[PDB]
């Protein structure tokens, strides 16, 4: 039973990397997606205030 | 050199998560290595022990 | 066997990388069109400034 025990832990290590390689790129870029959008609202705000 | 013992089925391609290493074990400690090849380190393949060429 | 099945089990994580690009290709654009439809508040500001000008 020791052969299939180590072969079952290999799928656990594939999903353990999936907890980091599918969530860190979706958290760092999405927090940068708000930081790029929040500065984008201030870009057209001074453009709409200068016409006003 | 391994210019004549090469084989495409003897190594694992797409090495992003795997690696194939050419290990040499003596004839007297072959049975001692067969019971220890999977327990040398963590996350070792326990069924990929295949003697390609022997001396 | 084991060698052929481990390449298909890596292929399940290969689509986890394409889904990581799918989560940053739409969210960069679905929020940017929300950052371009925010000018309706600015068109509301130009309409409100045309009231005080009147």
């Amino acid at each position: 039973a020791d052969v299939q025990k180590q072969i079952k832990h290999m799928m656990a290590f594939i999903e353990q990397e999936a907890n980091e390689k599918a969530e860190e790129i979706d958290a760092k870029a999405e927090e940068e997606f708000n930081i790029e959008k929040g500065r984008l609202v201030q870009t057209q705000r001074l453009k709409i205030m200068e016409y006003y | 050199s391994l210019a004549e013992i090469v084989k495409k089925d003897d190594f694992v391609l797409d090495s992003e998560y795997l690696v194939t290493l050419l290990v040499v074990v003596p004839k007297l400690n072959h049975n001692d290595w067969i019971k220890q090849y999977e327990t040398l380190a963590e996350m070792v393949v326990p069924r990929s022990s295949n003697v390609l060429s022997e001396d | 066997q084991g060698i052929q099945q481990l390449l298909q089990a890596e292929k399940r994580a290969a689509e986890k990388v394409a889904d990581a690009r799918k989560r940053k290709a739409r969210r960069l654009k679905q929020a940017k069109e929300e950052a371009q439809m925010e000018v309706d508040q600015y068109r509301r500001e130009r309409e409100q400034e045309f009231q005080s000008k009147q």
